[PDB]
């Protein structure tokens, strides 16, 4: 499995500064099981969300779930089992930004992973462990998936 | 009322326009007629049409207004090290120490092709190399880096990565940039000058 | 004096430099062959002095 | 023998307009021969012309010796005065109707089909661009909607096709960059861009015009040679039209209204402000006025005055901004830079 | 109008044109378009070679 | 939800107050994941169809649904101009003492149409100004003003006083070449509205010419454009969101066309409806009153066109349809001719 | 008997001045619900820089009056009001805002911001590239000075004046500058005594 | 000087219409219903007929004759 | 001051050494009470797009 | 000498093809872009014009596999010829209905 990260998020602010964009949003979301904050941009047009969501957000090297690392091209008009028949909201992207945090002089231990799909910002900051295998110069599958 | 005010104010630009043409006209073709005459040689040195010099050296230093990237400096250290590490991103060699990029440095400066360079520019980048190693020291003092290459995240390396063929790739990028943004000899550096103040 | 010199309408702005509120503004337009108008700004809230177009 | 030809296409030619301030002001092109009856050039180099396409007449000579066409072509090439000898700022970059419409692509609300996308990618494959592949890049949303965003089609001008070595990487802020974000601006106004990749940002004057430093086509000239320099912004000149013409970009009577809030905001403004203003006569003509260092009594007045003008101007003008909503045409030309500015819409 | 301002410093030449300028976004920065009719006015002499 | 969302940006364009949203032809195969947008000939065959409404003389209004944006407007500008008709290009003048200029004159009389039937002849080859039967039409207009020999004794008008004294395009007369009289019936080659006001004379002016027409292409010169007025537009679609009834029913009736909502009382209270969202032309007047701009979603139909032709009458816009579809098949014909010699 | 082409210059009433870049036929204009294509398509960026609110009341009251059938007045500090020509425009079924839905007749999909259309009262001006269009071969010269002569009614060619001497100094172009004031202008072949000189 | 046969932008046949308009302009009918009874639909034509100005007669009182 | 256009009724007999004029030229849709004092209507100088 | 061939690069590759057309203009362009763009195996389809002063168009046909780009031009201008057929034929029959039913 090419899975480097895999977390389930709820959204706590949709418009912190205001309705800038109609199609796009920058989502605040944080995690259950960490402290992994997310701040991300999405399209509300395609796929509507709200305050209150819940939703699993997997981030991964390839969309195939067999581990072929073959991505030299993708084509939408090919059918074959992929890891996005699992979720409803798959974007591709390349994580171009490795940041550490500034907040903490000493004993720092939190990272932020800057990712631009197509300019469409994305910041997932947390634990060092957490984020194992981003690197910069590599593009990336996200795979969200609203629960109940 | 406003409208007539909003008229004087537009005739007065025109005529202000209209001598400021004149004038600055009349001041080009003086400064051009009087810096008509110099020229860079192939000594470095500035002289006049009768072989007085002017400069023993354009600038001080000897460098083309033309190609100078920075506010009046020659090169962006920055810049140019944030493009050699984003053309040029080595994955399979290790990350490097302050030490260990000092070294480097110090034994690729002493080369022979960097003996000819000006002395500024050379303790230009000694500045900026120990101001990036000091820079990558902080960060692994804040964030527990070991230098031996043993650490279990390798996500903490992404922070500050620099490889030995960055580092030369830099550094010869920075000396030809420096050696092809010198001043070619033969150039109308008063003309050039002229017109520069007179638009 | 510093509130004598501060006789300007610029206060809470956002500047491209270092987006401090107090500024100090100035409109030019004393040129015909420059259609756009001509703007000088300066913030020295931080004791920063800028000082553009 | 000597045989006296017509001028054909790939002679150098110098162009110049009679009103010559700098150097910029005479270059030598190659020649195209068309049916009209103009001299017709990119707009690009409008700036060291210092031209508007207003009626102005401009002049064009023939060398008449190999020596000097040689030394014109190398010496006055347009690619090699890309930038002035004054301070080394670019000259010839984008323009009005070019920093516009390459504002209006790389928004974040541009998605576009596989189409349309297709479609402005191949308006620009033409002369030399003819002779290379495509490189259609991988969309961004796929699962919902195969959409390619307006940013990767922007940067496909950086780099069209593979075997292209051009590798543009700029970091730098916008006009409308708000001094935190630190490439997390609300407004995305943080340019950055790795291996001719647009990452985030929207271009603008401050990145594509000629006002200074840190231009992306100041980058590709200084980084990769003067033609990499030139292909990018012929194809930008090709693409930025194309997209604004399918796109539609006009300005009407209700673009420059004023609302209920603006006017309400406006009159209690003039109220104030005429209100201090006769206090301060009061105060000068009968009793003392506080009398500014440095200046007469009159001259007090005359400064307190033009504040209480100024205030009631900028703050009439901050209320129109944030009263303005957005896709606003006025407002849209001047946070790109294309042409006005925030004082020019108060006034109007 | 003298002799050192009017002929020797500046002078008028032959084989030159003057025409009113229009935009072409179509051309390349380095490229300008020439009329017709005034292509067949200025010649350039091109010695025969092999 | 997520698929009520993209069906409706892949089949309804949506006119927001500030700009249009979804005007993008979007249905391919690729771009959708649940819709397979490939290309089926029994599909289309199946959804298109065309709805004639309105048809008289030189007027033509028609719905065709199923087609595309691409292909509909390829029709409008074959329509446009590549239909080719006939119209005047040569003028042969014989002493003209008019006060209108020659030039004018003889661009006036191009702007002429003809009633002649285009397919009945053929293009003019390079130069050949002398024309032949078969590439050339010649109209004659001799036209001498002279004062009317019994009149009143002040006649202030000039209808009185003067004879012919405004050459109007009646005065044509169609001279035949070889056998066109008897291909041509006696009254079929004639000008088309019969009362285009070409100048005005006085007496002891005259006016002959004579007028060499051929066969031409609209993209040449607007004058061989046998349409006047050929468009097409989105069907739309006024649909609410919510039941609205009162007087703010009469508000909608008032801010659409009179002919869209109509009002109703199914229980004594006014309740309003959409009637006829052909009649509508989508002022967006409704954007004006803040309580119903959350009530309406005006939009259009992707998937169908509703056009319009006005002609100038030289032939019935039916017939200007099946040619100008008959031109893009021949032009189709030729590209994979040509494709075949080349292979 | 001229026809508007590349070149010549046209106002619109309002100082905007301009020269025509370009004619596209008709197919080419985009066309509303109407059918009506534009005949003169403007540059907007113009207007934030000179502030012609004018142009775009002239153009509403001119669209408000042909579609009323009347004449509205743009008289100094006075006229008809933005109101008035609202309340006519939205009589009659059109926008009262000038912008019209509008579909491009390139692509044949509708633009995604609405267009301005309306009748304005456009001139053209005396300044013809057909009268200013210049070509200078060898021709004829003065007769004090070899030289050619400078008007364009006189067949005269075009004057590199002192700043285009101080440009090409600044390019350092020699043997271009040589050619141009030496070879093509003014060349002649003297003959001087090394003796008395 | 004289009214065009074809209009500016669309290109309806227009000069048939104008001394017909004249006579609605000598019967009681405004601009505004005349250009309506015309069938002038779009206001380009409805522009063509009345900012027309009719100086044909204007000349040919200057006529030879 | 430079526009083209009709310079009166007697502009046909008129023989100047430069004459520009419309062929057919059309009286503004928004025009000045001053165009109606100085009886410009009458003798348009542009055209109506 | 009104449609010709050209490949992507001196490689002679089958993959990337440019169609240049004479006196065409947006018109069938547009028709045959729409038309070629439904075909699964087209990676990219786009047309594009050299210059307003001459009638002349460039299309650009990518394709997926190994397809030589050729066929599915011949594909698409069979699929217009067939739509221009069928709507030709539906709007005789309906003008051919409406004048029925109006007498
Ligand atoms: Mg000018
Ligand atoms: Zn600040
Ligand atoms: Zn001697
Ligand atoms: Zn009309």
């Amino acid at each position: 499995a090419g899975i480097l990260f895999e977390d389930i998020f709820d959204v706590k602010d949709i418009d912190p500064e205001g309705k800038k964009f109609d199609r796009v949003s920058r989502l605040h979301c944080e995690s259950e099981s960490f402290k992994m904050d997310l701040i991300l941009d999405v399209n509300i047009q395609i796929y509507p969300v709200d305050l209150g969501d819940k939703f699993r957000l997997v981030i991964a090297s390839t969309l195939y779930e067999d581990g072929t690392l073959d991505d030299g091209e993708y084509n939408p008009t090919d059918d074959r089992p992929s890891r996005a028949d699992q979720f409803e909201y798959v974007m591709y992207g390349k994580v171009y930004r490795i940041e550490g945090d500034e907040t903490s002089t000493e004993a720092a231990t939190r990272l932020s992973a800057y990712v631009s799909y197509g300019g469409l910002l994305m910041r997932l900051q947390g634990d060092a462990n957490n984020l194992h295998g981003f690197e910069v110069d590599s593009r990336v599958y996200l795979l969200m998936k609203k629960l109940a | 009322t406003e409208f007539f005010f909003h008229t004087m104010a537009g005739r007065e630009g025109l005529v202000d326009t209209a001598v400021k043409t004149a004038e600055t006209g009349y001041m080009q073709r003086r400064l051009v007629k009087s810096l008509e005459d110099l020229c860079s040689q192939y000594d470095l040195t500035v002289r006049s049409s009768t072989g007085d010099i002017i400069q023993f050296i354009y600038g001080g230093d000897g460098l083309d207004p033309a190609a100078m990237e920075g506010k009046d400096e020659p090169l962006e250290f920055k810049r140019v090290l944030d493009n050699i590490k984003a053309v040029f991103p080595c994955p399979s060699e290790p990350a490097l120490s302050k030490n260990e990029l000092i070294l480097t440095t110090e034994s690729i400066m002493k080369k022979s092709e960097f003996l000819c360079c000006q002395d500024s520019f050379l303790q230009e980048i000694k500045k900026f190399i120990k101001g990036v190693s000091e820079k990558i020291k902080k960060t692994r003092d804040k964030y527990g880096i070991n230098d031996n290459g043993t650490t279990e995240p390798r996500v903490l390396y992404q922070l500050d990565r620099i490889t030995p063929t960055q580092v030369e790739k830099f550094l010869e990028t920075c000396r030809d940039k420096y050696m092809r943004a010198q001043m070619e000899p033969g150039s109308a550096v008063g003309a050039l000058c002229a017109q520069s103040i007179g638009e | 004096g510093a509130a004598a010199w501060e006789n300007v309408d610029s206060t809470a702005e956002s500047c491209p430099k270092c987006e401090h509120p107090r500024a100090y503004f100035m409109q030019l337009q004393t040129r015909s062959a420059d259609e756009p108008m001509t703007t000088f700004y300066k913030c020295c809230n931080a004791q920063c002095g800028h000082r553009w177009r | 023998d000597i045989v006296e030809r017509h001028l054909i296409d790939g002679d150098v030619v110098l162009f110049n307009r009679q009103p010559s301030l700098h150097k910029l002001s005479i270059m030598a092109h190659l020649a195209r021969v068309k049916p009209h009856r103009t001299f017709r050039f990119n707009e690009c180099v409008c700036t060291p012309y210092n031209a508007d396409f207003d009626g102005d007449e401009m002049n064009l000579h023939l060398p008449q010796t190999e020596e000097a066409k040689a030394e014109a072509l190398v010496l006055m090439g347009t690619k090699a005065n890309l930038v002035t000898p004054r301070n080394g700022e670019p000259l010839i970059a984008a323009i009005q109707d070019f920093l516009t419409g390459a504002y209006l692509l790389t928004l974040k609300d541009t998605f576009f089909d596989r189409a349309k996308a297709c479609q402005i990618i191949a308006s620009i494959l033409v002369g030399k661009d003819e002779k290379i592949k495509v490189r259609l890049p991988p969309p961004t949303i796929l699962k919902p909607v195969t959409l390619w965003t307006g940013k990767q089609i922007f940067s496909v001008i950086l780099r069209p096709s593979d075997d292209n070595p051009v590798r543009a990487n700029l970091r730098t802020k916008g006009k409308q960059y708000c001094g935190k974000g630190e490439d997390l601006c609300a407004n995305d106004s943080y340019v950055t861009i790795q291996n001719s990749e647009l990452m985030s940002g929207s271009m603008d004057k401050g990145t594509l015009g000629s006002g200074s430093k840190n231009n992306i086509f100041y980058i590709l000239l200084r980084d990769w040679g003067q033609n990499e320099a030139a292909d990018a912004m012929s194809r930008l000149a090709r693409l930025a039209p194309v997209y604004l013409s399918n796109r539609g970009f006009s300005i009407g009577i209700g673009d420059v209204t004023p609302g209920q809030g603006l006017l309400k905001a406006k009159y209690e403004l003039l109220n104030a402000g005429y209100k201090k203003c006769d206090e301060y006569i009061e105060a000068l003509n009968t009793g003392k006025l506080q009398q500014q260092p440095g200046c007469t009594a009159e001259e007090t007045l005359e400064a307190l005055i033009l504040k209480e003008l100024s205030v009631i101007r900028d703050h009439a003008g901050s209320a129109c901004l944030r009263e303005l909503d957005k896709s606003n045409s006025p407002l849209t030309m001047a946070l790109c830079g294309s042409k006005g500015s925030f004082i020019n819409i108060s006034q109007m | 109008q003298g002799r050192f301002r009017g002929n020797l410093s500046g002078k008028r030449v032959d084989f030159s044109g003057r025409t009113v300028i229009s935009p072409d976004p179509n051309l390349r920065i380095d490229e300008v378009a020439v009329p017709v009719h005034v292509a067949k006015i200025l010649t350039f002499p091109e010695k025969v070679n092999k | 939800a997520a698929s009520q969302a993209v069906e409706e940006m892949r089949s309804r364009v949506v006119l927001g107050e500030f700009g249009v949203r979804n005007v993008h032809t979007t249905d391919f195969p690729g771009n959708y994941s649940g819709y397979d947008d490939a290309w089926d000939q029994d599909r289309f065959e199946k959804n298109f169809r065309v709805d004639v409404v309105h048809m008289d003389e030189n007027s033509l209004e028609f719905d065709m649904v199923g087609i595309d944006a691409a292909i509909a407007n390829a029709f409008r500008r074959i329509l446009l101009a590549e239909v080719p008709t006939m119209a005047v290009e040569k003028v042969l003048v014989y002493n003209n003492t008019s006060i209108v200029q020659d030039e004018i004159l003889a661009h006036r009389l191009g702007l002429i149409p003809i009633h002649a039937d285009p397919r009945l002849f053929e293009y003019r080859n390079q130069g050949d100004e002398e024309g032949t039967e078969i590439d050339t039409l010649q109209f004659r207009l001799q036209v001498r003003c002279t004062r009317n020999p019994h009149a009143a004794k002040d006649s202030s008008d000039p209808n009185e006083l003067y004879v012919n004294h405004k050459v109007y395009t009646r005065h044509m007369t169609w001279i035949p070449l070889g056998n066109q009289a008897d291909l041509f019936p006696e009254g079929t080659i004639r000008p088309v509205h019969d009362d285009i006001l070409i100048a005005q004379l006085r007496p002891g002016q005259e006016i002959d010419l004579l007028m060499h027409c051929v066969k031409g292409i609209g993209k040449d010169h607007a004058k061989f454009s046998p349409v006047a007025t050929a468009s097409y537009r989105l069907l739309p679609d006024i649909t609410l969101l919510e039941p609205v009834e009162g007087e703010a029913a009469e508000e909608l009736s008032r801010c659409f066309s009179p002919g869209v909502i109509e009002v109703q009382e199914v229980q004594g209270k006014k309740v309003a409806r959409v009637a006829n969202p052909r009649l509508d032309t989508f002022s967006r007047e409704i954007f004006r009153n803040e309580k119903l701009k959350k009530v309406v979603r005006l939009a259009r139909v992707r998937d169908h066109y509703i056009f319009s032709v006005e002609s100038t009458g030289v032939l019935p816009p039916d017939v200007l349809v099946s040619e100008a579809i008959k031109v893009l098949m021949g032009k189709c014909r030729r590209f994979l001719d040509e494709l075949d010699a080349v292979q | 008997t001229r026809r508007p082409e590349i070149g010549d210059k046209f106002s619109s009433r309002h100082g905007q001045k301009g020269v025509c870049g370009l004619i596209v036929p008709q197919e080419d204009m985009p066309f509303c619900d109407s059918g009506i294509c534009p005949d003169i398509i403007m540059n907007p960026h113009g207007f934030p820089s000179r502030m012609t609110v004018g142009k775009l009341i002239e153009l509403l009251a001119g669209k408000a009056g042909v579609l009323d059938g009347r004449f509205h007045y743009g008289t100094a500090f006075g006229g008809s009001k933005v109101k008035d020509v609202c309340e006519d425009l939205v009589r009659h079924g059109y926008n009262y805002l000038g912008k019209d839905y509008v579909t491009s007749g390139i692509t044949g999909e509708p633009l995604e911001a609405y267009i301005y259309f309306g009748p304005v009262y456009y001139q053209k001006l005396k300044h013809m590239v057909l009268d200013k269009m210049h070509a200078r071969a060898r021709g004829p010269r003065a007769v004090l000075t070899r030289q050619p002569t400078e008007g364009r009614s006189r067949d005269g060619g075009l004057r590199l004046g002192e700043m285009e001497r101080d440009c090409l100094i600044g390019y350092g172009a020699s043997m271009l500058l040589l050619e141009r004031l030496m070879i093509s202008s003014d060349a002649f072949e003297v003959d001087v005594c090394g003796q008395c000189g | 000087m004289i009214i065009p046969v074809r209009c500016f932008t669309c290109g309806k046949i227009v000069g048939n219409k104008w001394e017909a308009y004249l006579g609605l302009l000598q019967a009681e009918y405004t601009e505004g219903d005349a250009l309506d009874a015309l069938g002038l639909k779009r206001y380009c034509c409805r522009r063509m007929l009345l900012a027309h100005v009719d100086l044909i007669e204007k000349l040919l009182n200057y006529a030879p004759l | 001051k430079q526009a083209m256009g009709t310079i009166g009724y007697n502009q046909r007999n008129r023989i100047d050494t430069l004459m520009y004029l419309l062929a057919y030229p059309q009286k503004p849709m928004v025009k000045t009470k001053t165009i109606e004092l100085i009886e410009f209507e009458k003798l348009p100088a542009g055209q109506n797009a | 000498k009104t449609a010709l061939e050209m490949v992507q690069a001196a490689g002679t590759d089958r993959h990337c093809v440019t169609f240049v057309l004479h006196e065409e203009d947006h018109t069938l362009g547009n028709s045959l872009r729409y038309m070629i763009m439904k075909n699964p195996e087209v990676e990219f389809c786009g047309y594009t014009t050299t210059h307003p002063s001459e009638s002349k168009i460039n299309l650009r046909i990518q394709t997926r596999g190994t397809l030589p780009a050729v066929e599915p031009f011949q594909r698409g201008l069979n699929e217009l010829m067939n739509v221009c057929q069928h709507v030709l034929d539906k709007f005789e029959a309906s003008i051919k209905d409406y004048k029925d039913q109006k007498a």
